């Protein structure tokens, strides 16, 4: 089992980037070797995309998975799941049904060696807040999660601000429970300052400053390194990357920053997202040292 | 498989046992970045050479098993994978004739984690206000050929 | 095991048509289902392309192969091999080396259920004649081939004429030996009459008339249904297909006609060869009845 | 894999054990409608950013095993499959720097069943007189990115 023991922030990729390609031109192994070319070690997979025969893989497939991790020096970092209470059109799922589904994903994530879960929940308003019983769902799975060393993290992303209701309700919950197995995944779109002339921007979105993240880093277990555009000098032209990465270096972050690219040109013909990601990782390696 | 949503492979007429043509099938791939459970699916309306065919005439075959729209609306444990195109079987006595056929099919799926503007008015036969290609178009077309003798 | 018992000529496809697609956008199973949509039962594979881990498939792969044949109603018809004596740059292969390689392919072909082999040999002149020891190579494998019910057939194609040296040397050999396990595969390019204005045509090529094939049908065990262009009325616009197919119907042919498409647009982007083949099989079904 | 002959995946620098960069690798897919034996291959000449590199500096890795041009010229039993891109390892101390690199590679393979005009003057670094796409171009290019720190 390969282990990556750089101190401080580490770089990785989220296979959501290979989204136009997966199952068409790249296989799961192609994605692993693509991360290898980059020197990237951390990975994020999506439960409903990258586990063959989900939700019940075979012992053969799981062992193939671990062989891939060893062969390409990949650390399972973050495992993206959904607790979809609204999966049924006619009714919500009871708290117990939601916990049974969550617990199941926690087991699979642990078996594949993951250590953070990026949990997405149905949303009930325009602040993107979770179903009202979310406290009850998470509290149902927290003992299993603590046993198996997993940390469940909802994702914070635009238009949500690092100091709006959504973040503080999660931080409040962590403090009241005292759990070290619930937390936050910050997606770098919350620091985005540059946009295109004529590009619509949610009137509710305000950029956060890189320092805005400092009081939350106690609760941040993994970050999506969102990025919009890489110059041919391998700089990111919409987010203060140097200042964000340095803030996190200086303030004790030891998690991963996983490349997430969501541009629509992903799906244009001829687009080579592997090249785009290599751009993003030239920047990331230069900022981190490895 | 193919980049187009309607697949060129698996488009054929369907026989009976007693040799009579009962309909035709074609495959659709999930144009999503993740799989969905059956109860998330919202089958829409088919058009074959302009002839309209309602969803009550079309079953979905996923994981070797045939489902009705009703069966599907209640099943939140069976999972459709992005790489395992569904087989839609269309009821139509006599099937399609020799030669070309223009297909227009619509369907979509629920994504309760999306902003609630987006999730509302989610019509399997009409495109979303703004288009995000990681979700695909609800409506897709394809011109495909049927092999049969001339009548 | 599925069996197709139409009387007379039967239609099929040669996976060489899926040549730009195989391994990229179509799998082996995709090709089988594509033949199924057409109602085609006969297949031709290439040894060095379609057998996984060639030349030594696993028992698992072979059984998967037979399952595909049953599942899509495919008859293994013709198995395309090479006896490449010139595989080495520094020397020819001895007769024994060539026979060991040929015999090996005969076994694999029999195991996968094939019954005709389309054997291609190195060529020594511009009439496309085989290496001089070809009589000795074939005579070495003929007892095994007769035991296992296989018929070895070199392919006759443009510019070779149905009554040139190449054909008559093969027919002479069959008569002198008396073997019923060597024979001819006729590729329909030998009947091609229409070409494009400005399209170069080998000064040595003369079209044969459909009747030119009649004295050879005793020795023809499988045909490549070459075709160049299908109209949108599902007629072939360069070869007298009606007259060729009717000649073979009327004169006792029971083999397959396997679609072979070799156009260069195969490799242009957006080309849908499966559609082209469906055109060709609309014509083929209408001429044969099934 | 990819339609292009030089693959975007597997293009990286190569380390030593003792941590020193010894060269770089990249993958090439056989652009043929059939596989070939190793002895049929004719490796040609590489150009990286215009720098010429001879074939004596490049090994072929096929089926997990590394071969020299000489080893390959004698092996007519090992088989390269169309779907199993070969890994070319290029000797070059220090490797390639951070950023873009233009690759031009040439190679071809023998096909003794082809007319003897065609087989003659079969140069891994020059295209055949007429071009048949089922054989691919002998020479192929690709602009790819290397991830490394700035020197
Ligand atoms: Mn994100
Ligand atoms: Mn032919």
């Amino acid at each position: 089992m390969y282990r990556y023991e750089k101190k401080g922030p580490k770089r990785g990729v989220a296979l959501y980037s290979y989204s136009a390609e997966f199952g068409l031109t790249k296989t799961l192994e192609d994605c692993f070797e693509d991360l290898h070319d980059m020197g990237a070690h951390g990975i994020e997979i999506l439960a409903n995309t990258h586990i063959e025969n989900y939700p019940y893989p075979t012992d053969e497939w799981v062992e193939k998975w671990w062989r891939l991790c060893d062969k390409y020096e990949i650390v399972p970092v973050e495992y993206g799941n959904w607790i979809d209470s609204h999966v049924l059109g006619d009714r919500d799922l009871t708290t117990e049904e939601s916990v049974e589904m969550l617990k199941r994903d926690i087991r699979l994530a642990h078996r594949l060696g993951f250590t953070v879960m990026r949990t997405k929940m149905p949303v009930i308003n325009d602040l993107l807040e979770p179903v009202e019983n979310w406290k009850e769902i998470i509290k149902g799975a927290l003992p299993l999660a603590e046993e198996l060393g997993i940390k469940m993290c909802p994702e914070i992303h635009t238009p949500s601000n690092l100091k709006g209701k959504l973040v503080n309700d999660f931080v409040e919950f962590i403090k009241e429970t005292g759990t070290k197995n619930f937390g936050l995944n910050i997606d770098f779109s919350v620091f985005r300052t540059s946009f295109a002339e004529g590009e619509w921007v949610d009137p509710n979105y305000t950029p956060n400053k890189p320092e805005d993240i400092i009081p939350l880093l106690p609760y941040v277990y993994c970050c999506h390194a969102k990025f919009i555009h890489m110059s041919d000098d391998f700089k990111e032209t919409t987010i203060p990357y140097e200042e964000v990465v340095k803030t996190m270096e200086d303030n004790g972050y030891e998690g991963y920053l996983l490349s997430e690219y969501e541009g629509a040109d992903k799906y244009d013909e001829g687009y080579e997202v592997g090249q785009t990601l290599r751009k993003h990782h030239i920047l990331l390696k230069n900022l981190l040292g490895d | 498989m193919e980049k187009q949503v309607i697949q060129s492979v698996g488009f054929r007429n369907i026989k009976n046992g007693n040799g009579e043509i009962t309909g035709f099938q074609f495959k659709v791939k999930l144009p999503y970045y993740r799989g969905v459970f059956l109860s998330q699916i919202r089958p829409g309306t088919l058009f074959v050479d302009g002839q309209k065919i309602e969803k009550d005439q079309i079953t979905w075959t996923i994981n070797g098993e045939e489902y009705t729209n009703q069966e599907m609306r209640g099943d939140f444990k069976t999972h459709w994978a992005t790489t395992k195109p569904a087989v839609l079987k269309v009821k139509m006595p006599g099937g399609l004739a020799q030669g070309y056929h223009d297909l227009k099919y619509g369907f979509c799926f629920t994504s309760s984690y999306m902003p609630p503007i987006i999730q509302d008015g989610l019509d399997p036969d009409k495109e979303s206000m703004v288009y995000m290609p990681e979700f695909g178009h609800h409506v897709n077309e394809r011109r495909l050929l049927i092999v049969k003798l001339a009548a």
